[PDB]
């Protein structure tokens, strides 16, 4: 898309020196994802979002936002599964008539009863271009959102390798890169822009709004991290 | 009560992990943890604008916070130090209004 230069990656140290708290980002990837299996939207706020009557903790619905109306219309009124990262501060979800609730981007795949062996994907992690480990994540979906993968991966690294901590990280910068079978690739900067203080969740999570879907069986995942 | 804190009194030893809990009944979006010290009045440690949000106040060093739901805002001292001896006050707020809890006295030995 193509691969980032070091100097273009967001820095943990810049985020801290702008008085930001990396714990906001930690909590998105440590707390559980929104999940729903075979659900159908109950309503909409704007024509590029779909409101789903799924439970998350004490919330009774989630608004998921798509990048444009046609993408929303691709899923509207259909049986889908939902998997994504919710936020609450800045979430705007008007009631059916009074304002806050649970929101997310993207997250959607068509529900399929022919979709039942878990696949394993090995995430390849490289640090400072010099040490590797891999771990594996699973999903039972043949066609999976990139969001689902990204979350499963960042969640393991946050819990096990200090990807995000309350006030920083074991790293200074990094990105996660996905490679599809046809050989093209894209990446996300793992860290928040230094300007994003206070942390405003929708501006970080809108990367999922394109509801990019991939084939579990063939997708390649690589993380690259730099220490300070 | 608008805002309740627990515990109300706490004696800890240096290095001990201590969590102070604040729970509100107002459905306010904003919550705050301050400490009160002679010669400073209230100083803001961390605050929150909603569930999953916490941001640094003026004296955040040595403290973490967590806002796991609308109702609850926790202040976490991972490794208590004597400089953390103080009386802590939590507040909730929504535009115009602020309600404060009754205070938590922490001595760190």
């Amino acid at each position: 898309q193509p691969d980032p230069k070091l100097d273009e990656l967001n820095k943990v140290s810049d985020y801290k020196s702008n008085k930001g708290t990396m714990g906001n980002v930690m909590n998105l990837y440590m707390s559980p994802p929104v999940e729903g299996r075979g659900v159908i939207n109950s309503r909409q706020f704007l024509s590029h979002d779909l409101i789903f009557p799924i439970e998350y903790k004490s919330y009774n619905e989630v608004k998921t936002e798509l990048e444009n109306t046609e993408l929303a219309n691709n899923y509207k009124g259909k049986k889908v599964d939902i998997f994504g990262v919710p936020y609450f501060y800045t979430c705007i979800i008007p009631k059916s008539e009074n304002f806050g609730g649970c929101c997310m981007y993207g997250g959607l795949t068509f529900n399929s009863s022919e979709n039942e062996r878990d696949k394993l994907i090995t995430v390849q992690v490289t640090i400072d271009n010099r040490q590797s480990l891999g771990f594996t994540i699973t999903t039972n979906k043949n066609m999976v959102t990139i969001q689902e993968l990204d979350y499963k991966a960042r969640h393991w690294l946050t819990k096990e390798k200090k990807l995000y901590e309350f006030d920083g990280s074991a790293f200074e910068s990094g990105y996660i890169k996905f490679t599809e079978k046809n050989n093209t690739s894209f990446w996300f900067d793992l860290f928040p822009k230094k300007e994003l203080v206070p942390f405003v969740p929708y501006k970080f999570l809108n990367i999922y709004g394109d509801n990019k879907v991939v084939d579990s069986k063939s997708i390649k995942m690589e993380v690259f991290l730099n220490t300070h | 009560a608008a805002v309740t804190q627990s515990p109300r009194n706490k004696v800890a030893v240096t290095g001990e992990k201590v969590t102070l809990s604040c729970q509100q009944t107002n459905n306010h979006n904003n919550m705050y943890w301050y400490r009160q010290d002679t010669g400073h009045g209230l100083r803001l440690i961390h605050y929150s604008y909603g569930a999953g949000s916490t941001e640094k106040g003026d004296i955040p060093d040595g403290y973490k916070a967590s806002r796991p739901s609308q109702e609850q805002f926790s202040l976490i001292l991972e490794s208590a130090t004597p400089s953390q001896t103080s009386v802590y006050f939590c507040a909730s707020g929504g535009g115009g209004t602020l309600y404060f809890g009754a205070g938590t006295r922490l001595s760190v030995l």
